[PDB]
């Protein structure tokens, strides 16, 4: 759900990658500075946070 | 691409701090014309008052 939104809010010149750990992911989202608020208002829509 | 976002940030301000500093290297240096003209003029006042003073004196003199 998160890679669709962050997806469409933030186009093709976002970078979404995750390593396990043994359960879930932890996740990082890396954007481009200025892109912040964007990319932040896409975890919200979802209703992940930082 | 991602990279191709990177190089934009940086290819922005790499030419407005150098048209910047073309800029004041061309004030300083239209300044630096404009006084050694301006030395000059109150030098060619100087010397035309000079010969104008001691030719009146050589003429009351004699």
């Amino acid at each position: 759900l998160v890679e669709e939104a962050l997806r469409k809010a933030l186009e093709d010149r976002y970078l979404l990658a995750h390593e396990a750990y043994a359960g879930g992911v932890p996740a990082l989202v890396v954007v481009h500075r200025k892109e912040v608020d964007q990319a932040k208002a896409a975890l919200s829509r979802a209703g992940v946070a930082e | 691409k991602l990279e191709a976002i990177l190089s934009q940030e940086v290819e922005a301000e790499i030419q407005a701090l150098l048209q910047e500093a073309e800029a004041k290297a061309e004030a300083v240096k239209r300044e630096a014309e404009e006084k050694a003209k301006a030395l000059l003029q109150a030098r060619e006042r100087a010397l035309e008052a000079q010969y104008r003073a001691a030719l009146r004196r050589a003429e009351s003199a004699g």
